[PDB]
């Protein structure tokens, strides 16, 4: 698995890949790991299949209910720790999750948190997550800025996806990518690893290592 | 007088006001008529309103495949009981892979309806139910008060005026039980039943409500133009 | 030391068409080296035109489709017999699961029927409760062999058009029932020859706006 | 069922009031008069055991003053029995506040913690009150020498001077007349005495009839110390006082 | 436990432990509460018919549920003190759940849901407490002042008054009181919550207690004397 | 989680035209020790069901007054008890299958692999097969233990298939089931010569029979054998 | 987490805790604050398993903010220290114990003096006037032996405490991305924004 | 005493009875159901000029298409609205679908009559519950205390409801728009209520499938009422 | 691992003529890391004294706990425990605890009031009263503080000569154990005066 979102000028990119594995078996490469909690609020899925799942949409009914009874939008800092106590509660039981809940307000602006299943909750700029995190990170920390157009700032998420997807094993299939603005989370396709490569490859001059 | 102040007390003549109370709401509702032949039983109900721009009360709940009631006093007292039925007839699926028979069923409310005569803090149920179904004995009709006597009748009926329906079955009884293979027939006479409790308003198409249940003919409603037919 | 579960074998497979779904599985079950039945059911028809198997361990098999059938009953008791949609029966079959996620149903679950638009679906579940909708899926033992034919024969993966050499590729057009069935019954002839699990009888269901249809062939009994 | 004897001892009445708190400080009125005074150098506990007897043992007797811990006591006004019952819950606050914060319990909290005790009965459980109303005289490091009150209600007073039990109306004006701001310990010992020697129902004041303690700094340098006095010591300062 | 129903209905379809209840608090001392353009301030009596008193240790009228609330009273003093505690413990948790500070409207509806409560629990009668809930949610400069009773209903004031002769003080602010230009100033805000006060209260000495809360967590208690120059320059303007 | 202790051995049943048959041999094992000679494992429900146990022997007697307490609770205000609503196989059966899987579920199971065998009320025959885990399976012929692997294969042999069933009669399939048990008897170590055999036949009705013995054994090419390879002698 | 410094001078308590967040094989941020106030005049600084760390510090910080307003007045730091010791000690035989270990660097306003406290997840508790856990101590326990005099300046304490950080960034073979410094004195508690 | 649970001579629960007596009391509210929406509608009735009218919240949303409005005690309405809310939540959460509004009326009902010697007496606040599903439409239920609950073309209920239903029975046809059923809220309102009808001291809401639930502005409702004023002048 | 070492310390106590003795080191470390120089392990609740060794968040507790009881028992009896009554205390506590034991070493010490004879007992970590008339040892170094009080100890030493024998029994245990010594204390304890005196030794 490798998600990984940042935070920067036009708000926060968010970008996944596909890829579920049992053991060296490829159980599916259409997983959907970007979670829509509600128009405004996304999650990222890593670690264990249904935990995130579950738990995340969960998460949603929550937040609904939290708007329903205090008639004003969730902050992103409650609604990742409405999720972090959860999950908290169950520490040892054995859940297994790697997770960003992101969101943009009025009085905190875009903002991550990294929550994770042994309780850990992180605020920060960047994060990437998953067993090709590693590669995610390369390409980001030597790329990013602050003053990033949304143009820029998705291809940069769609091709640390893509660096990962290529070395890491249990990474691959597709790339889903989101953006998310203040009026809510815009969605910016799927994009088939096995057309993206060549494409990029050929465009960018990059993979020279490899042949087509 | 001083012995109905709750369900725990017997009067010097040996009565439980709080049960003859509670049969009282059963007196208050609208009229419900009950009726079964060899092969299918039939429950047929007149609906009440609260006004013009309101619904009409449902008076009928489906329990099982095989198995439902018609119910006459406080509503939610029906919902609960017929919840528990629900809950047996799937008992007796799940564990057993049977289903429940309509005898057995209820033997099951009677008990339930007696333990909230006999103790303190409790009370009786407020409702009156004619169950109907169809079993590996065949069709049944059953009466439940809230007293917890349960008898198996060929025909009955419960609720405000039903006396006037109860008799026309009394003499129709070698008529309708004799309307084997003929659901159309059987229902004519249920709502010829129930006729002879009608006063001022008569039978219209969302004011009646009736059910069946048979050998090849699983507990089914039927409302609104499904019973104009029958009007 | 007392092992609770156990695994029976087995193989299903579900694929989704444009107005229909199907959903098949093998009728053989067996613990270790021995054959308990040559035809034992393992895909079930649960009522509003849905239909479901749970595959590996037999005994958490039938108490989830048990449960599940329950749960549609009790769908209509509470909502006015209101009509169970597949995306409703799905979210629905997650929780039963997730529910014992610390001593989890030992099943790979699929369901198939009509989406609310009529168009075919599949759902596919893992045994602690993350499920996903699909065009295709194959569950159980003979799974890995399955998949990627599948992967081939319907979704034309790695297949282009001729004369274009890799630059094109093969549209995906869309499939009739007979098509399917045909590649279903491919899919098994094949799973039972290199499957020791995979044998004796194919049992399918095909559920169209119509209704649920039943299909039964033979398979090799070595 | 049960419901025909039940009081219900936790209900309003139409004009708004508790019928058991009320009836309890009925039952207080009749307990023998307690007086606390605090002063700038300590504070005097003086209060009356009721009828007496010759062959009571007053040396090993006690049914007034009571000890919290080494910084606080209390005088009691009301049925012994349902005090000693408070006495020992606030004798352990004490104490788990102190294995808590590894500090001595301020004088109000431990207050507070027993009023709401007494609270919880009239509004929950069916209960009957605690037929008992306290004096606390304490000392802490943040306010210093302390006086309060609690009552069968569960409400509580911070007090310069106070009296409960009997005849409290009287004692009140007596007190508030001669009572000053700058008074010292001893004063305030006489105060208390002669307080009670005009607001006592007994034809005289004496030793056997009386229970007394001070808290004072008067202990060597910076420290407290509680003075539960002995029979022959409050015969002496009933005539050092001259009132015998 | 005891489970007795205490607080139901009767045949004209009052429950009259709710409504005894608010007697109760017709009996507490008065207390009122005035929102100005920048600051709320809550006015407290206290009966003199208690001298002799310590008022350094003896509990203040006003609470402080948390730095930027604060919550007043009438009725039994007991009873009081109950739902300060569970105000201040949920004021807490909210911090440590929401990371962020409660509002007032939520506060003041917890306090009132706890109040509803004990009005069909078995074995509990109701709370013979009126509050005034008064405040600024966090990073907001428009004023609050909420009320809540026994029976569990609450709702907002632009001034409002409750316990002993409450109706005569709620007379002065109905017709003292102007919507469209409300108190600008602390002063002027203080000002009319004395004169409020003073309709009923009888001396202005140590009868008086007034309690200032502004924007972002500032509440000062203003003392004998502070009040008192306003208690003197009420008259002098009054004798004309 | 417990082990199992004092244990009986196959229990082997198939379908035929009219019925069922079931068979059990009558041994309660202790370890390598054959302890207990005359232990019934075929356990009648009425005139129409026959359950056969094999495993844990304190288990099965259990299971045994379950049984029993079930029959007596079906008569309970219940006038059809002896007719309509009598005990079915499938009643019984899916009882017994709902006990197991709940007792697996609480890791603490009932040691058995059990066997129901019977005609239902419409004629239709039942059998079906349950154990520990709480596994279930139906089958033309269905066996337990060393029968799973020996029995079933010649049983087999005369009911392949449904289809097979119409065209077997009782005296075949009772031929088959004798046999069977004689083969156990000549290569399962845990197993007896004395056995116990039912039928249940929708004309005539529950037939069981006690006290059947393994005969018309081979034994006499044994003389012949000698050594392991090269000895004469 | 990793390393967690403090010192006693003569007018203030210093603590310092690393910047680094490390989830196994990545560093996921170095900018973490591993510390809570407790009150105006009271610093909690932290480190052990992931969650527990951050849990338990809350946990702490509202029910000390809880009893700053029931009694409108600040605890000593000896009182503070005492209700965390508790907690620890109370949960060590917990069914899942917390796994964390504390510094409480508090000035008390009453005596006029600065209070360190060690505290690890035991519930051990010690009064220091130089404390560490973890592997720290290790390394910077031997300075501090030498250099630490009990009357030094804050700014001296300063300079000792980056003497500290050299040594660990030397010797130590993780990197903890700097550290975040905090003092806490007569008018509250500032963070040194650069070190 | 006597018990809280015990039925009259008549057939009747005393405290339910006594708790319908309650809700006569109460301010009072309107529905009016449509083919293009439903529309709720209360009294405010503030016992004083210095409470702000717009803290007092009488209609409150249950989900995006289940709303309802309150009569009575309406301090205990709040528990009744939490668990309506949580059990369309939860429903949304274990179907991924909208709740009906049937089922979510016979969710609230089932509280009601858990009361015995659970709480201590019946609610002592009524519910009209108005909103839209695909299965049956623009619905409106009337939910009591009894645990009843009858579905209504329109209903009134508090201390003006027996004349506000009179003048219902008259006014409400099949083919009314959801502007026309506004207006016919806002005048029986100013029909039944005792102080001068406004836009401070009455409030508006409807549900739609297009926009949800709604509640309406002050602006919104003052320029609805300038509307009404002018076509009864009309006449 | 083992909770009974991490943290390291010993006591030791003994009787003299018309006087008692206890003794404690002042070390407390996390195994091989040297923590604290100023943990005290000697405590006292009125005249009577209690050292314990063993892990030090239980001596701690233990410490709390006892001041608790003792001054409850205070209040309600209205006189001091005595050390025979103490013992007792100790013992009903530790073993409450039975199989959730503190992992601790008490040692009792003082002299009765009324009777004037000197007292002293020691306890396992669940109660167990070990009563000795001459002397008792425990922590890490009790096998060393057995050799040491076993020859250097003789019956009815005078105050001042009993200080000599019990500092010297510490002193050269503590320098053979890695997890004792960084100081040592010494209480000389008599019917009606407490002496308490602090020990110079290596500090490695
Ligand atoms: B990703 O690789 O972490 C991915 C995210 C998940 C939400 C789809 N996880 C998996 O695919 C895991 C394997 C795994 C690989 C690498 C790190 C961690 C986990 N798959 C499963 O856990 C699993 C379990 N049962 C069936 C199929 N997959
Ligand atoms: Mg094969």
């Amino acid at each position: 698995t490798t998600t990984l979102a940042f935070r920067f000028q036009g708000g926060i990119i968010v970008a996944v890949d596909s890829r579920a594995t049992a053991g060296n078996w490829v159980a599916s490469q259409t997983v959907k790991k970007v979670i829509e909690i509600n128009p405004f609020l996304l999650g990222t899925m890593a670690g264990g299949t249904v935990d995130c799942q579950f738990w995340e949409t969960w998460l949603g009914s929550q937040c609904r209910l939290h708007e329903l009874r205090e008639k004003e939008r969730i902050s992103v800092a409650a609604a990742s720790k409405i999720l972090s106590n959860l999950v908290y509660q169950y520490k040892g039981a054995g859940l297994s999750m790697g997770t960003m809940i992101c969101g943009y307000t009025r009085k905190e602006g875009p903002t991550i948190y990294y929550v994770d299943s042994d309780g850990t909750r992180l605020k920060g700029d960047i994060f990437c997550v998953g067993s090709g995190q590693t590669f995610a990170y390369g390409v980001l920390d030597s790329n990013y800025k602050w003053d990033l157009s949304v143009e820029d700032a998705l291809y940069l998420g769609k091709r640390s996806i893509l660096a990962a997807a290529h070395r890491d094993a249990y990474s691959g299939g597709s790339v889903n990518l989101y953006h998310v603005t203040e009026d809510g989370w815009i969605y910016h396709g799927n994009h088939d690893v096995g057309e993206l490569f060549w494409k990029v490859k050929e465009e960018e001059g990059s993979f020279n290592n490899v042949i087509g | 007088n001083n012995y109905d102040g709750d369900t725990v007390t017997f009067s010097p003549t040996g009565r439980l006001f709080q049960v003859e109370y509670a049969l009282e709401a059963i007196k208050q509702g609208s009229v419900t008529v009950g009726l079964r032949s060899n092969t299918h039983a039939v429950l047929v109900a007149l609906k009440r309103n609260a006004d013009e721009l309101s619904s009409y009360q449902k008076k009928i709940i489906k329990c099982d495949e095989h198995m439902g009631l018609s119910l006459a006093g406080l509503a939610p007292d029906a919902r609960v009981l017929s919840n528990y039925l629900r809950q047996q007839c799937n008992y007796s699926s799940l564990v057993f892979n049977r289903k429940l028979a309509v005898e057995r069923a209820g033997h099951l409310l009677c008990d339930k309806a007696q333990k909230n005569t006999q103790s303190y803090g409790g009370r009786p149920y407020g409702v009156g139910l004619l169950i109907i179904g169809y079993d590996k004995s065949g069709a049944h009709l059953l009466e439940f008060q809230p007293s917890g006597n349960v008898t198996e009748l060929y025909g009955t009926a419960i609720g405000a005026r039903s006396q006037g329906a109860k008799t026309y079955l009394e003499r129709t009884l070698d008529t309708f039980i004799k309307i084997d293979g003929n659901p159309d027939e059987l229902i004519k006479a249920g709502v010829e039943a129930i006729s002879q409790s009608l006063r001022d308003e008569s039978l219209t198409v969302d004011n009646l409500s009736i059910a069946i249940v048979g050998k090849d003919t699983p507990f089914t409603i039927y409302d609104g133009e499904a019973v104009a037919k029958y009007i | 030391q007392f092992n609770p579960y156990g695994d029976n074998g087995g193989t299903i497979l579900g694929i989704a068409g444009e107005d229909f779904a199907v959903l098949a599985g093998d009728t053989r079950n067996i613990t270790d080296y021995s054959i308990n039945s040559r035809y034992e059911p393992k895909v079930f028809d649960c009522g509003d035109n849905i239909v479901m198997s749970a595959n590996g361990f037999a005994a958490d098999g039938d108490a989830l489709v048990k449960r599940f059938k329950n749960s549609v009953k009790w769908y209509h008791f509470d909502h006015n017999d209101k009509k169970l949609s597949i995306n409703s029966a799905a979210r629905n079959i997650q929780h039963l699961l997730y529910g014992k996620r610390f001593f989890p149903y030992y099943v790979h679950t699929i369901i198939a029927g009509l989406d609310e638009d009529g168009k075919g679906a599949v759902y596919s579940f893992d045994p602690v409760g993350s499920y996903e909708r699909e065009q295709c899926r194959a569950g159980g033992a003979a799974a890995s062999l399955i998949m990627p034919f599948l992967d081939n024969q319907v979704n034309f993966k790695n297949q282009y058009e001729p004369g274009t050499n890799g630059k094109v590729k093969k549209p995906l057009k869309y499939l009739s029932v007979e098509e399917v069935i045909k590649l279903v019954r491919d899919s098994f002839t094949s799973a039972t020859e290199r499957h020791i699990q995979v044998g004796d009888g194919l049992e399918i269901l095909i559920v169209t706006k119509d209704g649920v249809r039943k299909e039964f062939y033979e398979l090799k009994r070595d | 069922g049960s419901r025909r004897y039940d009081s219900r001892t936790t209900i309003f009445s139409p004009e708004g009031r508790l019928y058991q708190v009320e009836y309890a400080l009925e039952s207080i009125s009749h307990a023998g008069t307690a007086i606390g005074i605090m002063a700038s150098d300590g504070i005097v506990l003086a209060a009356e055991r009721k009828v007496t007897s010759t062959l009571l043992e007053q040396d090993t007797s006690t049914e007034k003053l009571y000890k919290l811990n080494d910084k606080i006591a209390v005088a009691v006004a009301g049925l012994t029995a349902d005090a000693e019952i408070l006495i020992n819950t606030a004798r352990i606050h004490a104490q788990n506040y102190l294995k808590t914060y590894n500090e001595d319990i301020p004088v109000e909290i431990l207050v507070r913690r027993l009023s709401d005790i007494k609270q919880g009965y009239t509004q929950h459980g069916g209960l009957r009150p605690f037929g008992v109303s306290f004096i606390y005289a304490g000392y802490d490091d943040r306010y210093g020498y302390q006086l309060y009150t609690s009552n069968p209600s569960g409400n509580y007073t911070g007090w310069k001077a106070i009296s409960v039990g009997a005849n409290t109306s009287a004692a009140q004006t007596l007190l508030q007349m001669d009572y000053k701001d700058d008074m010292k310990v001893d004063d305030a010992i006489e105060l208390a005495l002669k307080t009670l020697s005009k607001t006592t129902d007994s034809s005289a004041l004496t030793y056997d009839r009386l229970e007394f303690a001070t808290i004072r700094k008067g202990a060597n340098d910076g420290e407290v110390y509680q003075k539960i006095f002995k029979p022959q010591e409050i015969k002496d300062i009933l005539v050092k006082t001259g009132i015998t | 436990g005891y489970d007795r129903a205490l607080s139901i209905f009767s045949p004209d379809g009052h429950i009259f432990q709710v409504e005894y209840a608010l007697e109760a608090v017709k009996r507490g001392t008065c207390a009122v509460g005035v929102k100005g353009k920048n600051c709320v301030v809550l006015g407290c009596e206290r009966r003199s018919t208690l001298k002799l008193q310590d008022t350094r240790i003896t509990p203040s009228k006003v609470s402080k549920i948390d730095s930027h609330v604060v919550l007043s009273f009438s009725g039994l003093n007991a009873d009081s003190r109950i739902l300060i505690e569970k105000a201040r413990v949920e004021a807490q948790s909210h911090r440590l759940t929401l990371e962020d500070p409660v509002t007032v409207e939520y506060l003041t509806r917890y306090v009132a849901g706890v109040q509803q409560r004990y009005t069909q629990s078995g074995g509990v009668r109701p709370f013979g407490v009126s509050t005034l809930i008064a405040g600024f949610d966090p990073r907001d400069d428009e004023p609050k002042l909420y009320q809540t009773e026994p029976s569990g209903i609450y709702s907002s004031w632009s001034a409002q008054t409750i316990g002993r002769n409450s109706k005569t003080v709620r007379e002065f602010l109905e017709k003292n009181y102007d919507r469209k230009e409300p108190p600008a100033t602390v002063e002027e805000c203080v000002k009319l919550t004395v004169r409020s006060l003073l309709e009923v209260v009888q001396t202005g000495a140590k009868n008086i207690e007034i309690t200032v809360v502004k924007p972002d967590s500032d509440i000062v208690a203003l003392s004998s004397e502070e009040i008192n120059q306003y208690v003197t320059q009420i008259e002098q303007e009054k004798q004309e | 989680t417990q082990q199992p202790i004092v244990t009986g051995t196959s229990v082997i049943s198939m379908k035929y035209d009219n019925g069922v048959i079931i068979a059990a041999d009558n041994l309660g094992s202790y370890g390598s020790l054959l302890r207990f000679n005359g232990v019934e494992r075929l356990i009648p429900v009425g005139d129409n069901t026959v359950v056969g146990i094999s495993g844990d022997i304190s288990d099965m007697q259990h299971i045994e007054r379950l049984l029993k307490d079930l029959v007596t609770e079906n008569a309970y205000d219940n006038p059809l008890a002896d007719a309509e609503e009598a005990l079915e196989p499938s009643y019984i059966f899916e009882y017994l299958a709902t006990v197991m899987y709940q007792r697996r579920s609480k890791m603490n199971p009932l040691w058995n692999a059990i066997i129901v065998a019977g005609v239902q009320s419409n004629g239709d025959q039942f059998l079906r097969y349950v154990n520990l885990l709480g596994v279930t399976y139906s089958s033309p012929t269905l066996a337990t233990g060393f029968g799973a692997h020996m029995a079933n294969p010649l049983l087999r042999k005369v009911v392949d298939r449904e289809s097979d069933i119409p065209k077997t009669t009782v005296q075949v399939a009772e031929e088959a089931i004798v046999n069977a048990m004689r083969v156990l008897y000549y290569r399962d170590a845990r197993s007896s010569r004395n056995f116990s055999l039912a039928i249940i036949d929708k004309n005539t009705g529950l037939t069981f029979k006690k006290n059947l013995q393994v005969e018309n054994m081979k034994w006499d090419f044994a003389k012949d054998i000698k050594g392991y390879g090269t000895q004469k002698i | 987490m990793d390393i967690i410094l403090g010192i006693r001078v003569q007018d203030s308590v210093i603590l310092a805790s690393s910047k680094a967040v490390t989830r196994g094989i990545s560093v996921l941020k170095d900018s973490d604050d591993k510390t809570r106030q407790l009150s105006p005049h009271t610093l909690m600084s932290f480190a052990g398993e992931a969650g527990d760390t951050v849990q338990f510090a809350e946990y702490i910080q509202a029910n000390i903010q809880l009893y700053s307003i029931r009694e409108d007045y600040e605890l000593s730091p000896q009182a503070v220290s005492s209700f965390v010791r508790q907690e620890l000690a109370k949960s060590i035989r917990s069914r899942r114990p917390y796994q964390v270990n504390v510094l409480i660097g508090g000035y008390d306003k009453k005596k006029n003096k600065p209070e360190l406290y060690q505290i690890d997840y035991l519930g051990t508790k010690v009064e220091l006037p130089y404390g560490a856990h973890g592997y720290s101590g290790f390394y910077t326990f031997s300075l501090l032996d030498h250099h630490y005099r009990p009357d030094m300046t804050t700014e001296e304490g300063l300079d000792l405490l980056k003497l500290c950080v050299q040594e660990l960034e030397k010797r130590m073979p993780m990197d903890f991305k700097g550290v975040i410094v905090k003092i806490v004195d007569k008018d509250g508690i500032r963070q040194v924004d650069d070190f | 005493d006597r018990g809280v649970s015990t039925f009259s001579p008549e057939g009747r629960l005393f405290q339910v009875e006594y708790s319908l007596e309650a809700i006569k009391l109460g301010s009072t509210a309107i529905g009016i159901a449509t083919k293009e929406g439903v529309v709720l509608g209360v009294e405010k009735r503030a016992t004083s000029p210095l409470l702000e009218s717009d803290s007092i919240e009488k209609i409150v949303e249950i989900d995006r298409h289940i709303g309802c409005a309150m009569s009575g005690l309406t301090a205990d309405a709040r528990s009744m609205i939490e668990h309506a809310r949580t059990a369309a939540v939860t429903h949304n959460l274990y179907y991924d679908e909208d709740i009906n509004v049937e089922s979510l009326t016979q969710s609230v009902c089932d509280l009601a009559l858990r009361f015995g010697e659970l709480m201590s007496r019946p609610f002592g606040v009524a519910l009209l519950i108005a909103g839209h599903d695909a299965d049956d439409g623009y619905q409106l239920f009337h939910a009591e205390p009894s645990g009843t609950f009858y579905r209504y073309n329109a209903k009134a209920i508090g201390s003006g409801s027996e004349g506000a239903q009179a003048e219902l029975l008259n006014e409400w046809h099949s083919s009314l728009t959801l502007k026309e059923a506004e207006l016919l809220v806002l005048k029986i309102l100013k029909q039944v209520m005792e102080e001068k009808l406004d836009e401070n001291n009455a409030q508006l809401s409807c549900i739609t499938k297009q926009d949800g639930f709604k509640i309406y502005d002050n602006e919104k409702t003052a320029e609805l009422i300038k509307e009404l004023k002018e076509k009864e002048a009309a006449e | 691992s083992d909770p009974s070492s991490i943290n390291g310390g010993i006591v030791v106590a003994m009787t003299g003529k018309d006087c008692v003795a206890i003794a404690c080191d002042l070390r407390l470390g996390s195994q091989s890391l040297g923590v604290s120089n100023k943990f005290e392990k000697i405590f006292h609740y009125g005249h009577v004294f209690l050292g314990i060794t063993g892990l030090a968040t239980d001596v701690t507790t233990l410490n709390e706990m006892f001041r608790y009881k003792t001054n409850l028992y205070k209040l309600k009896e209205e006189r001091a425990i005595e050390p025979e009554t103490f013992t007792q205390l100790v013992s009903s506590s530790l073993y409450e605890r039975r199989f959730g034991p503190y992992f601790v070493g008490p040692v009792v010490a003082g002299i009765n009031s009324k009777s004037g004879k000197p007292f002293i007992a020691g306890f396992d970590l669940i109660g167990c009263i070990d009563e000795a008339k001459d002397f008792i040892v425990s922590g890490t170094a009790s096998d060393q503080l057995f050799g040491m009080c076993e020859s250097l100890y003789e019956p009815n030493l005078e105050p001042e000569d009993l200080f000599e024998t019990i500092s010297q029994a510490l002193l050269n245990a503590a320098d053979r154990d890695a997890l004792s010594g960084w100081g040592a204390v010494v209480y000389i304890i008599k019917k009606d005066e407490v002496v308490k005196r602090y020990l110079k030794m290596r500090q490695d």
